[PDB]
C-alpha cells in the first residue's frame, strides 16, 4: 500500500477474507444475525473486484457455514463471473452443483424447473 | 530551529520559501503554547532579518500577532522588542507604514514597568536608535516619554543614561530644529541633579547643538551659565565661535552506517535502516539537510522522507573508491 | 498548582523515611499518581511537570545517605517506562543512573543496573545512542587494570542491557565477547557469576540471531577456547590470583555453553527451579510475617565434537575442596548427562559422577545441589539409574523424617524443596518401576508438613503414575483436615500455613465428597478471620469448590440433590456477605470476580440480587464494574428484579454523563454505560436511540475535556451499542462515520486511534 | 584505549569550530561557516593513556534557543566556549550552562570553561578574573585559548579529558 492501492488489493482481499472469517465466528455464535451477515457478505462481495481467483477464496471462506443453496444468487453471480472469464468448465461445475442434477448427461431430458433462476443461468 | 538554519544558509534565495513557511508559521505563533511562543517570536525575528525587505506581504499579520501578544511580561516583551529591532533593520522606510500600529504599545511599555525588569525599556530604547528617518511623523509621540526618562528620579540611573544615548543617536538622523529643540531644557536639570551622569548629558547636549546649528547659538547664555557653574568643557562649545557552502561528508561514519555485517533479525534490519537514514542526514553535505537531522532523530518519519535526498547528498561527494565501497 | 506541588512534597517526605516498607509504599503511590491520575493532562505540560518531578527525585538522590539514594532510585525505577517516552526524562535519568554504578552495595548495584536496562527498554528515540554509550562504558570498565566495583558495574550493566533490549546490544556483540572473558576470570565470585550471566544473555541473543545467519558464527568456538585456556595448567600460572577461581570460571563458561546447547535438559531444570523459588517465596512470606527456551545449532555441534573433553575436565575438577566449584560441577554434570546420555551409558561416565554426587548429599553446603543433581540425573538417564535406584532412594528416605512420626517427633526442621523435586523427577524417569517405592515414600513426605514444593510434587506424582493417585489425595486431604479444622479427617496457627492449605485445597483436584466438609468450615471461620489474606483465600477456594456441585444442576440434572443445592446456596450467601460488608476493597473485588455464570441460578434469587445491587453502587470503581457485569448477566435470568433496576441505573448514568462536568466522572459513567450495554442488550435495545443521542452530543461537544478517557470510553460504548443493536443504528451510522473520521484524521482531538478504529469496525460489522 | 565524546557548546560566532579544526588539524581559516553540527575525531595520548576523542561542535546557541537533548545523553565531557570579545557570549554561556545542568538536574559532570579569542587583546571585554570566578562558581576548570595558538587548544582538550577522568574517579 506504500506504492498504490492497485498492488495493495492483493492484501486487501486477505483483509476481506479475515474479516469475513470473524463474521463466520459471529454467524456460528449468533443465529439471529445469520440473515444480516448473509446480506453483509453479499454486499461486500459485490464491492470486490470481479476476479475468479478472489471470488473463489471469498466464497470458499463463506462456505464454512453457508452452503451454496442457502445463498443461491451469490453463487449464480460466481457462475456468471466464471462464464465470462475463460473458465466455462468451472461455471458448468458450479451450476450443476447448484442444480443437483447434470443436464449434460440428459440432453434429451428437458431442464430442471424447481429453481428457475439457476436454470436460466445454466 | 531547522527552518532558520536553512534560511540562514541560503541567503536571499531563502525568499523563494516565504509563501510556504510564513502562513503556517505565523498561524502557529497564534496557537502555540505560551512557553514556546517566545522562541517562535525570536526565530521569527531571525527569519525576518535574513529575509530583509521581502517580508512586506506578511508584515501586517506579523504586527497583528505582535500587538495581540505584547502582554506586559518581561520575557515576551524583550523578545518582541528584539523582533521590532530586526524588522526595523530589515525594512527601514517601508516599516513606517507599520509604525503607527505599535506606538501605543511602546507608550504602555514606557509607563508600565515596575521592577528591575525596567531594563526592558532600555532594550526598547535600544531599538529607537535604529529607527531614524522613519520616526519623523511620530517623533512627537515618542518624545515626551524620553523627556520624562531624562529627569525621572525613580528610574534607575542606567535607564536615564540609556535614554540620553538614545536621543544622542536619534540626533544625527532626525530634524530637531523644530519644536523638538525644547529637549535642551530637560537635560539641563539632569546636569544640575545627577552628578555621575553629567558626561552623557553633555555629550547629548553637544550632539543636539551640532544638529541644531545656528538656531541654538542664540540661546547659548543659559547653557553657558550651567557649564560655568559645573565647570565641564567640550570642544564644540569653542566651535560656537564660528550561501553556506557544502559540508564535508564524513566518509568513515558513512560506510560505517552501512554496517550490515552483523544485522540478522527483522528488528536488527529496521534499526539498521533507521540508523542509516539518520547518519545520512548527519553526514549530509548540504547544510539544508543536515539542519533536519536533529528533528529527524526525534521524529523518524522525517528521516524516512529524506532518505533518498540524504543519500543523494552524501553520494555526490564521494570519490570513485569510496563510491565503490 | 498548589496541589500538584504539595502532593510531590508528601511523596518525597514519605520516600525519605528509613523504613523499607514505607519507601516502597511511597514508590507505588507515586507510580499510581503519575500513571493513572496524570494522564488527563497532555504531553508538553507533562514535560514541564517532569522538571519539578526530577527536581524532587534528585533531592533524594543528592544526599549521600544510602537509604535516601535507594528511595530516589525506587522513584526513578517506578518512573522509567510508566508514561510515554517523553523528552526531558531520559537525559536526566541516564545522568542520575551513571553515578550509582561505581557504588559498593550490591543492592543499589543491581537496582541501578536494572534501572539502566528499563531506561533503554523505554523505547524512545534516544535509546539507541544511549545504549551505545552504556555498553561502551561498561566495556571500557572491563579493560581497566582491576577496578573492582567498576568491573562489577560493567558486568551487571551488560547483563541487564542484553536481556532488556537486544537489538541495540547486538551491535556491541564483538567487543563484548572480546572483553567479558576478562571479567570472567575475576578473583571475586560475584563478578564471575554475573559475568557468566551476561555471557548467558548475550549467547541467547546470538542464538535467536543464529539460524538466519548467512554463515555460522565464531563466538561459541571462541568461548570454548577461552574455557580451555582457563583449564590449561600452563596458562593458569598467572600470578596474584587463585587457580580455583580459574577452575570455577571455566566450569561456569562450559555450563552456559552446554545450557544454550541443551535446552531439553534445561527445561526440567527450569521447572524444578520454579518449584524451588516457590518454596523460597513461601519461606520469605513467613519470615516477613514475623523463560524462553532456545538451542544453538552451532554450539550443539561444537559440544558434540567436544563432549569427552568437557566431561574429563569436570570429572578431574570433581575432587576440588572449594564449595563453589563443587556446586558448579553438581549443576553441570546432570546437564551433560541430559545432553548426550548415550555417551554416558557407553563411555561409562556414570560411575564417577554417581559416586561423587551420592557423596555430596552427605556434605552440608552441597546437599541442596546434591539433590539437584540426583533429581536431574534421574531423568537424564532412564536406564542406567536402575543400578543406583536403591542407593538414592535410601538417601531420600534418610533425608525425610523417619517412619516413626509419633515416637521421634521432629522439633524444628524444614525439608528443602530439592528433595521433593528429586522425588518428582525420579518418578518421571522410572515411574511404573518404582511405584511401590514412591508409595512407601509417600507417608514421610506428608509427615514433613505443608510446603509448596510438597503440593507440587504430589500433583506431579499423581499425573505421572495415576494408579496410586487416590492415595496422594487421601493422605493430603487428611493433612488438610489436620491444619484447617485441627482434627482428623472423619468420613491458633500460622497464617502462611493456612494460606497454602487453602491454595492446595482449591487447586488440587479431589473426587471424594468430603471436600464439602471443608467448604462450610471455610465459610464459617476463615472467611470471618481477621487476616485479610485468609479471608481472600477462603473466598477464592469456596468459589472454586462449588463447581462440581453446580454441575449437577447444570449438566447432570437427574442427580440434583437438595443437600448440595442448600450447601451451595448458603455458602454463596456467606461469600456475598463477605464481599459486600467488608470495608477492604480488595476482598470485595476478588469475591465478585469469583462469581462466574455457574452461580446465576442462585444469584437470580432476590436475596442475592439485593446484595449485588448494593455492590453495583460501590465506592471503588472496579467492584462497581464487576457488580454491573454480574447484574447484566443475571438480567436474562430474573428480569423482574433486575430489568427495572437496570433501567433506573441506565437513567442514572445518562444523567451523570449529560450533567457532570468533571472528566473523571464522565469517564466512569461512560465505562458503566458500556458495561451495561454489553451485559444487558435486552434492556438497552428499546432505549438505543436516547443513549446514542447522548453519546453523540458527548462526542460533538464544543468543549473538549482535558482527559482522553471520556472520548475513548464514549467511542467504545458506541461501538458495543452498535454490536448490541444491529440494524436499528443503520440510520444513525453515517453521522457516526463523519464524527469518527473527523477525529481520526487529526490527532489533536483526544480520541485514540485504537478505539476509534474499533468503533468504526464494529459499526460496519453491525 | 578509551573512547571519549566531547560536546562543544556556546554562543554563535565564537570560535568553537575554529578551536575544533585547530586541535584536529592544526590550521585556522576564516571562512565563518555557521556550523549546524560537526563531528571530528582523533586518537591522542594523555598521561600515557590513549584516548580516542570524538568532538561534537554544536551550532551556536542563544539564551532563547532550546538546549538539544542529543548533547545530554552520551557526552561525558563538555567544553563551554565563550568569546572574550563579546559580553553577549559570556551571558549566553552562563545561560547555556544553566540549561545544560537543567537537562541533567544539577548533577556533577565534567565541564570546563574556555575564554576564546584571547589573541584579540584589543577587543577583549572579558578579563581572566571574572571568567575564573565563573568557573569555580560552577566548580569547573578555566582555560583561555585561541585558534592561532594550537598549544592552547591542545591544552583545552587535554584539560577536559583530565576533568572527565577526575570526575570518573570520584
Ligand atoms: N582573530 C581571531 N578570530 C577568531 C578566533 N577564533 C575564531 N575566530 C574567527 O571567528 C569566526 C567565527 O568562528 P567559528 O569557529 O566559525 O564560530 P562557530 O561558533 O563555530 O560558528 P557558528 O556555527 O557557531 S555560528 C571565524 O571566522 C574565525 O576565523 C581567534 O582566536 N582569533
Ligand atoms: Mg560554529
Amino acid at each position: 500500500a506504500g506504492e498504490s492501492y492497485s498492488r495493495a488489493y492483493g492484501a486487501m482481499v486477505s483483509c476481506h477474507m479475515l474479516s469475513e472469517l470473524e463474521e463466520v465466528i459471529q454467524y456460528k455464535l449468533v443465529p439471529e444475525r445469520r440473515e444480516i451477515i448473509r446480506q453483509i457478505w453479499w454486499e461486500r462481495l459485490q464491492g470486490c473486484q470481479r476476479i475468479v481467483e478472489d471470488w473463489q477464496k471469498i466464497l470458499m471462506v463463506r462456505s464454512l457455514v453457508v452452503s451454496p443453496h442457502e445463498d443461491m444468487r451469490t453463487w449464480l453471480k460466481y457462475a456468471s463471473l466464471c462464464g465470462k472469464s475463460g473458465r466455462l468448465a468451472l461455471a458448468h461445475k458450479t451450476l450443476v452443483l447448484l442444480l443437483g442434477v447434470d443436464p449434460s448427461r440428459q440432453l434429451d431430458h428437458p431442464l430442471p424447473t424447481v429453481h428457475p433462476q439457476v436454470t436460466y443461468a445454466y | 530551529q531547522a527552518i532558520t538554519f536553512i534560511f540562514k544558509s541560503l541567503g536571499l534565495k531563502c525568499v523563494q520559501f516565504l509563501p510556504q513557511v510564513m502562513p503556517t508559521f505565523l498561524n502557529v505563533i497564534r496557537v502555540c503554547d505560551g512557553a514556546i511562543r517566545e522562541f517562535l517570536f525570536q526565530q521569527l525575528g531571525m527569519l525576518v532579518s535574513f529575509v530583509k525587505s521581502h517580508i512586506r506581504p506578511y508584515m501586517d499579520e506579523i504586527v497583528t500577532l505582535m500587538r495581540e501578544f505584547w502582554v506586559m511580561n518581561t520575557s515576551i516583551q524583550s523578545t518582541i522588542i528584539l523582533l521590532i529591532e530586526q524588522i526595523v533593520v530589515a525594512l527601514g522606510g517601508e516599516f513606517k507604514l507599520y509604525l503607527p500600529q505599535l506606538i501605543p504599545h511602546m507608550l504602555r511599555v514606557f509607563m508600565h514597568d515596575n521592577s528591575p525588569g525596567r531594563i526592558v525599556s532600555i532594550k526598547l530604547l535600544a531599538a529607537i536608535q535604529l529607527f531614524g528617518a522613519n520616526l519623523d511623523d511620530y517623533l512627537h509621540l515618542l518624545l515626551p516619554p524620553i523627556v520624562k526618562l531624562f529627569d525621572a528620579p525613580e528610574a534607575p540611573l542606567p535607564s536615564r543614561k540609556a535614554a540620553l544615548e538614545t536621543v544622542d543617536r536619534l540626533t544625527e538622523s532626525l530634524d530637531f530644529t523644530d519644536y523638538a529643540s525644547r529637549i535642551i531644557h530637560p537635560i539641563v536639570r539632569t546636569l544640575d541633579q545627577s552628578p555621575e551622569l553629567r558626561s552623557t548629558a553633555m555629550d547629548t547636549l553637544s550632539s543636539l547643538v551640532f544638529q541644531l546649528g545656528k538656531k541654538y547659538q542664540i540661546f547659548i547664555p543659559m547653557v553657558n551659565k550651567v557649564l560655568v557653574r559645573h565647570r565641564i568643557n567640550h570642544q564644540r562649545y569653542d566651535v560656537l565661535i564660528c550561501p553556506m557552502k557544502k559540508l564535508h561528508v564524513s566518509t568513515i561514519n558513512l560506510q560505517k552506517a552501512w554496517g550490515a555485517a552483523r544485522r540478522v533479525s527483522k528488528d536488527d534490519w529496521l534499526e539498521w535502516l533507521r540508523r542509516l537514514s539518520l547518519e545520512l542526514l548527519k553526514d549530509s553535505s548540504s547544510p539544508s539537510l543536515r539542519s533536519c537531522w536533529a528533528l529527524a532523530q526525534a521524529y523518524n518519519p522525517m528521516a524516512r522522507d529524506l532518505f533518498n535526498a540524504a543519500f543523494v547528498s552524501c553520494w555526490s561527494e564521494l570519490n570513485e573508491d569510496q563510491q565503490d565501497e | 498548582t498548589s496541589s500538584n506541588v504539595s502532593v510531590l512534597q508528601q511523596f518525597a517526605s514519605g520516600l525519605k523515611s528509613r523504613n523499607e516498607e514505607t519507601r516502597a509504599k511511597a514508590a507505588k503511590e507515586l507510580q499510581h499518581y503519575v500513571t493513572m491520575e496524570l494522564r488527563e493532562m497532555s504531553q508538553e505540560e507533562s514535560t514541564r511537570f517532569y522538571d519539578q518531578l526530577n527536581h524532587h527525585i534528585f533531592e533524594l538522590v543528592s544526599s549521600s545517605d544510602a537509604n535516601e539514594r535507594k528511595g530516589g532510585i525506587l522513584a526513578i525505577a517506578s518512573l522509567i517506562g510508566v508514561e510515554g517516552g517523553n523528552a526531558t526524562r531520559i537525559g536526566r535519568f541516564a545522568n542520575y543512573l551513571r553515578n550509582l554504578l561505581p557504588s559498593n552495595d550490591p543492592v543499589v548495584m543491581e537496582m541501578a543496573s536494572k534501572a539502566i536496562g528499563r531506561l533503554a527498554m523505554a523505547g524512545d528515540t534516544f535509546t539507541a545512542e544511549y545504549v551505545e554509550f552504556e555498553v561502551k562504558r561498561a566495556l571500557e570498565w572491563l579493560g581497566a587494570d582491576r577496578n573492582e566495583g567498576r568491573r562489577h558495574a560493567a558486568v551487571l550493566v551488560l547483563r541487564e542491557l542484553a536481556i532488556s533490549v537486544p537489538t541495540f546490544f547486538f551491535q556491541q556483540v564483538q567487543p563484548f565477547f572480546d572483553n567479558i572473558f576478562v571479567a570472567v576470570w575475576d578473583p571475586k565470585q560475584a563478578i564471575r557469576e554475573g559475568a557468566v550471566a551476561a555471557l548467558r544473555a548475550c549467547l541467547i541473543l546470538t542464538t535467536q540471531r543464529e539460524p538466519k545467519e548467512m554463515q555460522k558464527p565464531q563466538w561459541y568456538r571462541h568461548t570454548f577456547e577461552e574455557a580451555e585456556k582457563g583449564f590449561d595448567e600452563t596458562l593458569a600460572k598467572e600470578k596474584g590470583m587463585n587457580r580455583d577461581d580459574r577452575i570455577h570460571g571455566a566450569l561456569l563458561i562450559l555450563n552456559e555453553l552446554v545450557r544454550i546447547s541443551s535446552m531439553e535438559g534445561e527445561r526440567l531444570r527450569e521447572e524444578m527451579e520454579e518449584i524451588t523459588q516457590q518454596q523460597l517465596v513461601h519461606d520469605k512470606y513467613c519470615k516477613d510475617l514475623m523463560s524462553t527456551l532456545v538451542e544453538s545449532r552451532c554450539c550443539r555441534d561444537l559440544m558434540e565434537e567436544k563432549f569427552d573433553q568437557v566431561c574429563q575436565w569436570v570429572l578431574k575438577c570433581r575432587n576440588s575442596k572449594n564449595s563453589l566449584i563443587q556446586m558448579t560441577i553438581l549443576n553441570l554434570l546432570p546437564r551433560l548427562a541430559a545432553f548426550r546420555p548415550s555417551a554416558f551409558t557407553d563411555t561409562q561416565y556414570l560411575q564417577d559422577t554417581m559416586n561423587h554426587v551420592l557423596s555430596c548429599v552427605k556434605k552440608e553446603k552441597e546437599r541442596t545441589a546434591a539433590f539437584q543433581a540426583l533429581g536431574l540425573l534421574s531423568v537424564a538417564v532412564r536406564s542406567e539409574f536402575k543400578v543406583y535406584l536403591p542407593r538414592v532412594l535410601d538417601i531420600i528416605r534418610a533425608a525425610l523424617p523417619p517412619k516413626d512420626f509419633a515416637h521421634k517427633r521432629q522439633k524444628a526442621m524444614q525439608v528443602d524443596a530439592t528433595v521433593f523435586t528429586c522425588i518428582s523427577m525420579l518418578a518421571r524417569a522410572m515411574g511404573p518401576g518404582i511405584q511401590q517405592d514412591i508409595k512407601e515414600l509417600l507417608e514421610p513426605m506428608l509427615a514433613v508438613g505443608l510446603s509448596p514444593a510438597l503440593t507440587a510434587v504430589l500433583y506431579d506424582l499423581s499425573r505421572q503414575i495415576p494408579q496410586l493417585k487416590k492415595d496422594i489425595q487421601d493422605g493430603l486431604l487428611k493433612m488438610l483436615s489436620l491444619v484447617l479444622m485441627h482434627k482428623p479427617l472423619r468420613h491458633a496457627s500460622d497464617v502462611g500455613s493456612i494460606t497454602l492449605a487453602l491454595r492446595t485445597l482449591g487447586s488440587f483436584e479431589f473426587e471424594g465428597h468430603s471436600l464439602t466438609q471443608f467448604v462450610r468450615h471455610c465459610a464459617d471461620h476463615f472467611l470471618n478471620s481477621e487476616h485479610k489474606e485468609i479471608r481472600m483465600e477462603a473466598a477464592r477456594t469456596c468459589s472454586r469448590l462449588l463447581t462440581p456441585s453446580i454441575h449437577l444442576i447444570s449438566g447432570h440434572a437427574h442427580v440434583v440433590s437438595q443437600t448440595a443445592v442448600q450447601v451451595v446456596a448458603d455458602v454463596l450467601s456467606k461469600l456475598l456477605v463477605v464481599g459486600i460488608t467488608d470495608p477492604d476493597p480488595d476482598i470485595r473485588y476478588c469475591v465478585l470476580a469469583s462469581l462466574d455464570e455457574r452461580f446465576d441460578a442462585h444469584l437470580a434469587q432476590a436475596e442475592n440480587l439485593q446484595a449485588l445491587f448494593v455492590a453495583l453502587n460501590d465506592q471503588v470503581f472496579e467492584i462497581r464494574e464487576l457488580a454491573i457485569c454480574t447484574v447484566g448477566r443475571l438480567s436474562s435470568m430474573n428480569p423482574a428484579f433486575v430489568m427495572p433496576f437496570l433501567r433506573k441505573m441506565l437513567i442514572q448514568i445518562l444523567t451523570e454523563l449529560e450533567h457532570s462536568g468533571i472528566g473523571r466522572i464522565k469517564e466512569q459513567s461512560a465505562r458503566m454505560l458500556g458495561h451495561l450495554v454489553s451485559n444487558a442488550p435486552r434492556l438497552i435495545r428499546p432505549y438505543m436511540e436516547p443513549i446514542l443521542k447522548a453519546l453523540i452530543l458527548k462526542l460533538k461537544d464544543p468543549d473538549p475535556d482535558p482527559n482522553p478517557g471520556v472520548i475513548n470510553n464514549v467511542l467504545a460504548t458506541i461501538g458495543e451499542l452498535a454490536q448490541v443493536s444491529g440494524l436499528e443504528m443503520r440510520k444513525w451510522v453515517d453521522e457516526l462515520f463523519i464524527i469518527i473520521m473527523d477525529m481520526l484524521q487529526d490527532s489533536s482531538l483526544l480520541a485514540k486511534r485504537q478505539v476509534a478504529l474499533w468503533t468504526l469496525g464494529q459499526l460496519v460489522a453491525s | 584505549s578509551k573512547s571519549r565524546k566531547i560536546a562543544i557548546l556556546g554562543y554563535r560566532s565564537v570560535g568553537k569550530s575554529s578551536l575544533t579544526i585547530q586541535f584536529v588539524e592544526g590550521q585556522f581559516v576564516d571562512s565563518y561557516d555557521p556550523t549546524i553540527e560537526n563531528t571530528f575525531t582523533k586518537l591522542i595520548t594523555v598521561n600515557g593513556q590513549e584516548y580516542h576523542l570524538q568532538l561534537v561542535d554544536t551550532a551556536g546557541q542563544d539564551e532563547y534557543s532550546i538546549f538539544p537533548q542529543t548533547y545530554s545523553i552520551d557526552i561525558n565531557g563538555y567544553i563551554l566556549v565563550y568569546s572574550v570579545t563579546s559580553i553577549k557570549s559570556f551571558e549566553v554561556i552562563k545561560v547555556i550552562h544553566g540549561k545544560l545542568l537543567d537537562m541533567v538536574g544539577k548533577v556533577q559532570i565534567p565541564i570546563m570553561l574556555v575564554g576564546n579569542k584571547k589573541d584579540l587583546h584589543m577587543e577583549r571585554v572579558i578579563s581572566y578574573e571574572e571568567g575564573k570566578a565563573l568557573a569555580e562558581s560552577w566548580n569547573a576548570a578555566f582555560l583561555e585559548s585561541s585558534a592561532k595558538e594550537n598549544q592552547t587548544a591542545v591544552d583545552v582538550f587535554r584539560r577536559i579529558i583530565l576533568e572527565a577522568e577526575k570526575m570518573d574517579g570520584a
